[PDB]
């Protein structure tokens, strides 16, 4: 099959910046004078959008800061102002023999400057505890660059192993990231204690911030 | 134009697929290809099928000799079968329209996916919990499978400043999840926040009112 490259993997630029991704076919997809060549945008959750058509037609109503080039193997698809809306993953697909195929895809992340999260701490609702276990959540909203550190102290004891994270895809208007931090005990368990806070760490905090609780 | 993609959910491990995709009725559907292009969790795209108008069919050898695919125009749908289901085979499933470049195709046209997960596992239908409060709240979704859960807030009248966190894998095997919004403090004594929360595999809809 024709095996699609695309390059870089993943870039991060900064609003406003020229951006381009490259795509390189193992054969030409050329026939008889045109390139068969097409790009796809698709951001977080969606399906893909057809952004671009052989090779350097845009499809109508796609947005004009977005231009395709190329022939035979080589392709670029560029962006000519970036803007916080294309956060997305950029995919090439050839169209000149089957099976039709697409390259890996090239995330494009915004850079913005650095920004430290604000931090809200959740007791366990009353209804979960009634049902035998205490999730506690940690909230770091609206921060960047996506990494993070959140520590779990139960009556100042630090924990490890029993909580888990998930972070958000990057914001389509602000590029930051939210992150939450959940700590799972037994109802029992949780009622044995009485502080529970959750420190933060991050490159936009000169000192780490505590967000607690006491149980009650 | 519209597709929408229908049969996803869990699915036994040696077991079969059958998804469909409905066509908005106005159209028609002759001029154009039909395509099931899946995508593994995490991975890119993968074209899988096509047919066009005259019931020729193409099939990429990476799953040919156990995928069908096939057409009713009397409904406008179309219809996607694979056999002998495993792991490689968990993906969400699109299904796209191509349109004629000098006689070949491009992807103009998609539905929005559906997710088709293989398991021997049960479906579990979710809990929703509160996180009761520039202020913060929200809504814990506990102990799901498979995915997806969808949550909007308000009906879907709160977008800005919602953050719904991809779902966690727990060591029981079951997702969570959690959607938090951040509001005016001063507008919480006077606005009423519901969380619509849902599990369409479990038929799940919930619409839970955090109150401080």
């Amino acid at each position: 099959d024709i095996q699609l490259t695309q390059s870089p993997s993943s870039l991060s630029a900064s609003v406003g910046d020229r951006v381009t991704i490259t795509c390189r076919a193992s054969q030409s997809v050329d026939y008889d004078g045109d390139s068969y060549m097409n790009w796809y945008q698709q951001k977080p959750g969606k399906a893909p959008k057809l952004l671009i058509y052989a090779a350097s037609y845009l499809e109508s109503g796609v947005p004009s800061r977005f231009s395709g080039s190329g022939s035979g193997t080589d392709f670029t698809l560029t962006i000519s102002r970036l803007r916080p809306e294309d956060f997305a993953t950029y995919y090439c697909q050839q169209s000149h023999e089957d099976p039709y195929t697409f390259g890996q895809g090239t995330k494009v992340e915004i850079k913005r400057t650095v920004a430290a999260p604000s931090v809200f701490i959740f007791p366990p609702s009353d209804e979960q505890l009634k049902s035998g276990t205490a999730s506690v959540v940690c909230l770091l909203n609206n921060f960047y660059p996506r990494e993070a550190k959140v520590q779990w102290k139960v009556d100042n004891a630090p924990q490890s192993g029993n909580s888990q994270e998930s972070v958000t895809e990057q914001d389509s208007k602000d590029s930051t990231y939210s992150l939450s931090s959940t700590l799972t005990l037994s109802k029992a368990d949780y009622e044995k204690h009485k502080v529970y806070a959750c420190e933060v760490t991050h490159q936009g905090l000169s000192s780490p911030v505590t967000k607690s609780f006491n149980r009650g | 134009v519209q597709l929408v993609e229908s049969g996803g959910g869990l699915v036994q491990p040696g077991g079969s697929l059958r998804l469909s995709c409905a066509v908005s009725g106005y159209s028609i559907t002759s001029g154009y290809s039909w395509n099931w292009i899946r995508q593994a969790p995490g991975k890119g795209l993968e074209w899988v099928a096509s047919i066009t108008y005259d019931g020729s069919t193409n099939y990429n050898p990476s799953v040919k000799g156990r995928i069908t695919i096939s057409r009713d125009d009397s409904k406008n749908t179309f219809y996607l079968q694979m056999n002998s289901l495993r792991a490689e085979d968990t993906a969400v499933y699109y299904c796209a329209r191509g349109s004629h470049y000098f006689g070949h195709w491009h992807f103009a046209v998609w539905g929005q996916g559906t997710l088709v997960t293989v398991s021997s596992a049960s479906t579990k239908g979710p809990s929703v919990f509160p996180l009761a409060p520039t202020a913060a709240l929200g809504c814990l979704v506990k102990d799901y499978f498979p995915e997806p859960v969808t949550v909007s807030w308000n009906s879907g009248a709160l977008t800005s400043g919602v953050h719904t966190f991809p779902a966690v894998l727990q060591s029981s095997g079951l997702y969570s999840l959690s959607s938090v919004v951040t509001v005016p403090s001063s507008s919480l004594g006077t606005q009423t926040y519901i969380c619509n929360v849902n599990h369409k595999p479990s038929n799940t809809k919930v619409d839970k009112k955090v109150e401080p």
